[PDB]
């Protein structure tokens, strides 16, 4: 009878210092369970479950999003392009034993902000608040988006999400970060060659390198250079469309301008359908486990 | 030495698996995105035969050896700052001395 109104209510007498420690018990499993994926590491899968559980919000009627932490639900859980993220999730199962109190939402939105942070990306302002709610308010698989498509659909896609050129262009530079995996998605190798440190690599390599469009084992085309990185067709849009392809030169060009905007709009990601009443405090800036001696 | 020798066959996945995609071990080697390390144990830093490094690598000018490798391959850019080799850091010890020991038998 009126819309969705997602209110952030900070888990009872927690505070900064609190979600330091599990930043730290993340960021340390990161450091010790090393050998995942030949040695890539849990990084780039934690961001990518922050993307997806963050990615199925609806603007238009303010369903899905980080909030209510659904993917734990079978339905979200079990989403053909969810596929590889439950190794994701087994990673942040036993650091959610040891901190019972963080709902879920705001775990996996952590565990991406941490892992950019720990692969030394950009400080990720993060703010809690979020509150699991049941299991009707789950989305409906289809709400991510598709590989096989064009600028187009990437620009009407991130409509969806409230992002502008600028934005889409940023968060797709996460794309510097591990794989495709073939038994997952269809499509098969890396973006670049640093996979599990954050660089603008994404973009140097979008119009630096040779690009020839190929099929691969999945009967799928993608777009492969002769140094062995491989681009999907919506990577490759990026610099196809006239508009996005100036956008793809600025950050090939400043990696900090890169590391600005990315902030801005995965922040702007993870926090997209949460209402922050004016008491909730300021979002918080944790520190990597360089910055404390580590 | 202060660093002990491990695995030469541990460190030749790890090699293979962490430091590859930008460089080669071989006589002659194909130069990347790193340059070729064959000869690495014995020679300063910057020192090419061809590549284009930054200064920072280049004014550093450590000879390397099994030791200040050890401390590099642990945090690249707080050993050399400025650098350009893009790698987070094998921060286990055990790690850093199995490819150590595969480095120094491949790089001969
Ligand atoms: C365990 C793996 C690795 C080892 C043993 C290794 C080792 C080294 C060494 C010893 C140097 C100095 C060469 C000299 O002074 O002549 C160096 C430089 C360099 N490495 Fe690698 N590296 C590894 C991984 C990587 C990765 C993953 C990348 C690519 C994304 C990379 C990119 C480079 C670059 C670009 C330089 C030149 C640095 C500069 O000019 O500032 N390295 N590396
Ligand atoms: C347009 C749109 C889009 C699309 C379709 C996509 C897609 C994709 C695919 C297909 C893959 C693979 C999977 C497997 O495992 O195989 C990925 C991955 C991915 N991804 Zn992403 N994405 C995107 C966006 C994005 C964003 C926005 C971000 C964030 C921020 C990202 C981040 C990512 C990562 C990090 C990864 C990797 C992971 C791993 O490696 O595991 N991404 N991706």
């Amino acid at each position: 009878t009126t819309p969705l109104v997602h209110v952030a209510s900070v888990e009872k007498g927690r505070s900064y210092e609190d979600f330091q420690k599990v930043y730290n018990a993340i960021a340390l499993k990161l450091r010790e369970d090393d050998e995942y994926d030949n040695y890539i590491g849990y990084g780039p899968v934690l961001v990518r479950l922050a993307w997806h559980i963050s990615g199925t919000w609806d603007k238009h009627d303010n369903t899905g999003g980080s909030y209510g932490g659904t993917y734990r639900f079978k339905k979200e859980f079990n989403d053909p392009s969810n596929a590889g993220l439950q190794n994701g999730f087994k990673f942040l199962e036993p650091i959610h034993k040891e901190f019972p109190w963080i709902s879920s939402g705001d775990l996996f939105s952590l565990g991406g902000v941490t892992a950019v942070q720990e692969m030394q990306g950009p400080k990720i302002p993060w703010r809690c608040g979020r509150v699991d709610t049941p299991e009707d308010t789950t989305p409906d698989n289809g709400r991510l988006p598709d590989a096989d498509k064009d600028a187009g659909y990437v620009r009407t896609f991130f409509q969806r999400l409230n992002m502008n050129d600028r934005e889409v262009v940023a968060l797709m530079g996460a794309h510097a970060l591990g794989k495709t995996h073939l038994k997952n998605s269809g499509y098969e190798g890396p973006w670049g060659a640093a996979n599990n440190v954050f660089t603008n690599e994404f973009y140097l390599n979008l119009l630096n390198e040779d690009w020839k469009l190929e099929k691969n084992d999945a009967n799928n085309e993608q777009w492969d250079s002769k140094s062995g990185y491989m681009m999907l067709p919506t990577d490759y849009s990026l610099i196809q469309d006239p508009k996005y392809l100036s956008i793809v030169k600025e950050y090939a060009n400043d990696q900090d301008k890169f590391f600005k905007d990315f902030s801005k709009a995965f922040e702007k990601l993870l926090e997209n359908g949460i209402t922050f009443p004016k008491d909730a405090p300021s979002p918080f800036i944790f520190k990597t486990l360089e910055e404390q001696g580590l | 030495t202060e660093f002990k020798a491990g695995s030469a066959k541990k460190g030749a996945t790890l090699f293979k698996t962490r430091c590859l995609q930008c460089h080669t071990v071989e006589k002659g080697g194909p130069h990347k995105v790193g340059p070729n390390l064959h000869g690495i144990f014995g020679r300063h830093s910057g020192q090419a035969e061809g590549y284009s490094y930054t200064d920072a690598n280049i004014k550093k000018n450590v000879l390397w050896d099994e030791n200040n490798m050890s401390e590099y391959l642990t945090n690249p850019k707080k050993y050399i700052p400025g650098t350009k080799m893009a790698f987070g850091g094998l921060k286990k010890e055990k790690d850093r001395n199995d490819l150590i020991t595969y480095l120094k038998k491949a790089s001969e």
